[PDB]
DNA sequence: GGTGTTGTATTACGGGCTC
DNA sequence: GGTGTTGTATTACGGGCTC
DNA sequence: TATTTGTTG
DNA sequence: GAGCCCGTAATACAACAAAATCCAACAAATA
């Protein structure tokens, strides 16, 4: 039960067979691409087709006719002769040395992207889907704000359990929200602690169920603060929270190496430190992002000046103005040099409408749903909206699964082929 | 590690866990990988059939049925730190050469034909409760006939010579139909062995090529004191996970480093250079107390703690601008008396 | 007047031969690749070249220089020093030994693509031969086993008649039905046959067989029911009982299910009447036994080290008894 | 003695054409 | 509307010397 | 001799 | 080109990516 016991007069190469024998020149519709191939292999030398009886091959390798070109490659693809469902260089590593092909290498990624088990099952550095695409920078001090806490450390006297932080995006100052890892009083402690300076305008956070929070989001709606609320289980979006904790941690550790079960007494040491330390890429200390009013003073810095901003009492105004000036630059430069050290290889996906994306088990079940050798065979889901560059809403076809955002480290969308 | 020998007397072997039930079989990955020719083969366990006692020897020889080897590596499962397993090989002629307490890159082979797998594992696991052992024997059989990339051919035909059967014989020869005559077979098997061993010289170039770029050698000779960082002591957030330092006391590698992390307690005090780290005490720092009245009045001094000492009644800790390596015993003749509320703190 | 007697400055080994010299850098064009191999060298661990009286070597090859690639192909390649055009495993298996060559392989392969006087009419799409290895297996059945406390009573035979190999193997009598070709093919670690001979009895099975060989790719029909060649084969057949007898009187609690792999192993680690080697290394290299310690129970650091290798001693006995027993069978018989 | 290692899309380099 | 982001050893580029 | 308790895929 | 000192100063590279329970199973410690 072997293949290429049929005499096929009518394909792509009998242009090129008929260079010995002129006989016969049946050709079929949109056949016009086998008349340019053999304009070029005449004005060309290239001439090393054998012709024996009837088997028309290559130097070494078997051409293949189109008729027949899905069932080989799903014959050295699929198990009906022991392929196994492999990448490109594999599938290659079977074919090319039997047969020729011309321009194989994109047949065969061709028939990657259209094999369907291939595209459910592999995953091929899915963090790598989408640009950078930073947040935007600012505005005036203190109108972005970002949310989010680790959700447990080793516990106090009964009375605190976790860190809360609140940083803004514009002069990343610290905070020292000790809760409990919490209750419907979140808007009180967050209030009295941003409060202290002010509302904002955005709050860039997770969809974590004390800020998702419909009690707390329509607080937000009716007193003027957005929600950007990045989906489930991306945090990256978080970001200067993320940071700042990562920063914490280690000063954390530094302060509560001996002393644990009362690092609450630190924690405000811990942002006081985080606050007077100068940043990388604002170049400055968080108080003199803000006003600039470092109190410590145990030296005065470079290029010494009065450096007293107590003294000014009208003309703050231009010294905002100018500390905004230089650091809206500053976060402008930080953002394009992310984006340079990012993009290396970040290919970036542009669909906004009408495709038919997957998400491959993540963000998609549970983030306490085991992951395991379970088979991923998520279902072609589809796309009705462009919610944002770097993310596309699904409809889900479950309850509801609580949202529909997916951002698109998780999508790898879904082609078919009639 | 050494580059190949003749059919696989290096092997390596790894356990990974996870995979759902279907007959209380809940380990089901003993890979084993024929190193020389990446033969590559894995058999359904669990791991309620032995610890290395009674019938998990038995098909390890049924394996073995195929081959004795001559070297393993593995890492530091309990199902191969046992006494048992380490003698038998001992007495069977086979090295055992573990792995570096959370250091599974040793296995690095192994674990990535179970990368490998894994994918396959995937591809054929549809019926994913009911009825599936039968799909491990189809992915050695696919896996092994499937050319890999770092040497060109299929590990089936590289140690069998031929391929399977359906022969798609490629435009070389006819040298992969060798099903014939074997009084030959020795001068072209070793010829292939001449090419698989070329293609593994280009494999370990091209692994130290792209690796090495950023990766920065780390030199300690024997006495130096040395950091470990963690896999010291398994709420790990905010306390001092980060353990003190401890004398080395044997260079097996340039990145292989045997210290003394504690006394004399267990499991294996040799640990790989990615968690170890430099130590630097360049620096009023106290002096040394050797004296027995010196133990009890300069007891209130002491920065940190490592433990118990299982052996006796005895406890190791650090005290504070002394050498931090070298401590000082403290009995509980001189613990009761200054106040141990903050010690255990630190170990809890 | 022979070849390396020349000198050649500006070539791809001069970066890697001037890691101690560091005198000259004579480069040609697009040779920017020659000093990233250089950096490369600086970075990795493969220095190992001697460096003695303009014989740059590695460690047991003699370099050679790029320039004069086309003349070591043609001297190793034609017929210029009595060469014949063999393939790229024998002419690897020539040039390898001798000289270090980066990449060597790509270099050969390369040459037999651009090569025009050895590619003519070779012949066709598959081997054809009724002689091969591992096409063609038997087996047979046997019924008298102990039940070992875990309903074992059975021993599962295959033969290799291609090349003598065997399979023993414990199941169970009452059902050898999908389960015998689940264990068929977790021994199938040598591909398909072409024909399965057993001819032992009446088989209702090869339907599933049949329905599993079209789910695959192979033709392996199982046949030949009910035939009578009888001629030295049915010799082997009657004597392999006779080992597994004697690995039942062994014991019955931890018995020859226990150590029955190692029985195998020493029972095919023999030549057959020195007519014909052993299984492995009629086929693989040697797959050495290494029984050399055996005698260290003063410590050990009755069922965990000394019972086992008295074990394995007492198998390698038994199968010396059988050979014995074996050979002067077939000199009184014939 | 004892310590990574290949699968995979992706991309870079020679014959043959226009020069 | 909504989607990364800084701390850190490590390393690359100008004044001043030898030319 | 059963119930513990260090460490590790 | 050729290298060196020194003084700044950019620069990819990885950590924040929820936290903490055991599972199975080696061998130490009493009583």
């Amino acid at each position: 039960s072997y293949y290429k016991s049929d005499p096929l007069c009518s394909a792509v190469l009998i242009h090129m067979k008929e260079l010995t024998q002129h006989n016969v020149t049946p050709e079929d519709m949109s056949a016009f691409r086998s008349y340019q191939k053999k304009l070029e292999l005449s004005e060309t030398f290239r001439k090393n087709y054998s012709l024996e009886d009837e088997m028309i091959y290559y130097q070494d390798r078997l051409v293949v006719p189109i008729k027949q070109q899905n069932a080989v490659m799903r014959l050295y693809h699929d198990h009906t002769l022991f392929g196994g469902h492999f990448g490109v260089t594999v599938t290659l590593a079977k074919i090319s040395p039997i047969y020729y092909w011309p321009k194989l290498q994109h047949s065969i990624i061709q028939y990657i992207r259209t094999c369907v088990q291939c595209q459910l099952i592999k995953s091929h550095r899915p963090r790598l889907h989408g640009l950078l695409q930073p947040l935007p920078i600012a505005e005036g001090r203190w109108l972005d704000i970002s949310m989010d806490f680790v959700t447990g450390l080793p516990p106090t006297s009964n009375n605190l359990n976790m860190i809360l932080v609140v940083v803004d995006r514009f002069s990343k100052r610290a905070h020292f929200i000790a809760t409990r890892k919490a209750t419907q009083l979140i808007d009180l402690l967050f209030r009295y602690i941003f409060s202290y300076h002010g509302f904002p305008r955005t709050i860039t956070s997770d969809r974590d169920v004390r800020m998702t929070a419909d009690k707390y989001q329509e607080l937000t709606k009716r007193l003027g603060i957005k929600s950007t609320m990045s989906s489930a289980n991306h945090p990256q979006t978080d970001g200067q929270s993320e940071r700042t904790i990562q920063t914490l941690n280690r000063l954390l550790r530094a302060y509560a190496s001996t002393n644990i079960q009362n690092w609450h007494v630190y924690l405000p040491q811990i942002e006081f430190v985080y606050n007077s330390t100068p940043t990388r890429t604002l170049g400055k200390s968080p108080f003199e992002i803000d006003l600039g009013y470092l109190p410590n003073t145990p030296a005065i810095k470079s290029d010494d000046e009065v450096n007293a901003r107590s003294f000014t009492a009208v003309e703050l105004a231009k010294h905002l103005k100018a500390l905004t000036i230089q650091t809206k630059e500053q976060l402008e430069h930080a953002q394009i040099e992310m984006e340079t050290n990012n993009n290396q290889r970040r290919k970036p996906l542009l669909l906004n409408i009408g495709d038919h994306v997957l998400v491959h088990r993540d963000a998609y079940f549970k983030k306490g749903a085991y992951m395991k050798v379970q088979q991923i065979y998520v279902g072609p889901f589809r796309v009705v909206k462009k919610i944002n560059d770097n993310a596309y809403e699904l409809d889900l076809n479950s309850h509801k699964k609580k949202h529909r955002v997916i951002n698109v480290q998780f999508l790898k969308k879904f082609v078919y082929r009639p | 590690l050494p580059i190949a020998e003749g059919r696989w007397l290096d092997i390596s072997m790894d356990f990974v866990t996870g995979l759902p039930p279907t007959s209380n079989n809940l380990n089901m990955i003993l890979v084993v990988v024929d190193r020389f020719s990446k033969r590559a083969h894995f058999i359904a366990t669990r791991k309620t059939l032995d610890a290395t006692q009674l019938i998990d020897l038995l098909f390890r020889y049924i394996f073995s049925y195929h081959g004795f080897p001559r070297t393993i590596t593995s890492d530091r499962d309990v199902r191969m730190t046992a006494d048992k397993y380490q003698e038998l090989t001992k007495r069977l002629g086979i090295k055992s050469t573990m792995s570096s307490a959370n250091h599974p890159q040793t296995d690095g082979q192994s674990e990535r034909t179970i990368q490998t797998l894994n994918r396959l594992l995937r591809a054929y696991a549809s019926t994913n409760i009911q009825n599936w052992h039968v799909y491990l024997p189809q992915i050695e059989f696919v896996y092994n006939s499937t050319p890999t990339r770092t040497l060109g051919k299929s590990p089936f035909e590289i140690d069998l010579g031929y391929l399977p059967n359906t022969p798609a014989i490629k435009s070389d020869d006819e040298v992969n139909a060798r099903s014939f005559t074997a009084v030959e077979l020795a001068k072209h098997l070793k010829a292939l062995t001449i090419q698989t061993k070329e293609q593994l010289e280009h494999a370990q170039i091209e692994m130290e090529t792209n690796n090495n770029q950023r990766r920065k050698p780390l030199l300690l000779n024997i006495g130096d004191h040395v950091l470990v960082h963690r896999d010291a002591y398994f709420y790990m957030k905010v306390q001092q996970i980060y353990v003190g330092p401890f004398r080395v006391v044997k260079k097996i590698n340039d990145n292989a480093y045997e210290l003394d992390l504690n006394s004399h307690k267990k499991k294996h005090r040799v640990i790989n250079v990615q968690f170890l780290k430099k130590f630097v005490y360049r620096p009023y720092p106290k002096n040394k107390p050797i004296s027995s009245t010196e133990r009890i009045k300069r007891a209130h001094e002491v920065t940190a703690l490592i433990g118990i000492d299982t052996t006796h009644k005895t406890y190791l800790c650090h005290m504070q601008d002394v050498d931090p390596t070298l401590s000082v015993e403290y009995s509980e003749a001189e613990f009761c008396q200054i106040p141990e509320r903050t010690r255990r703190s630190i170990l809890a």
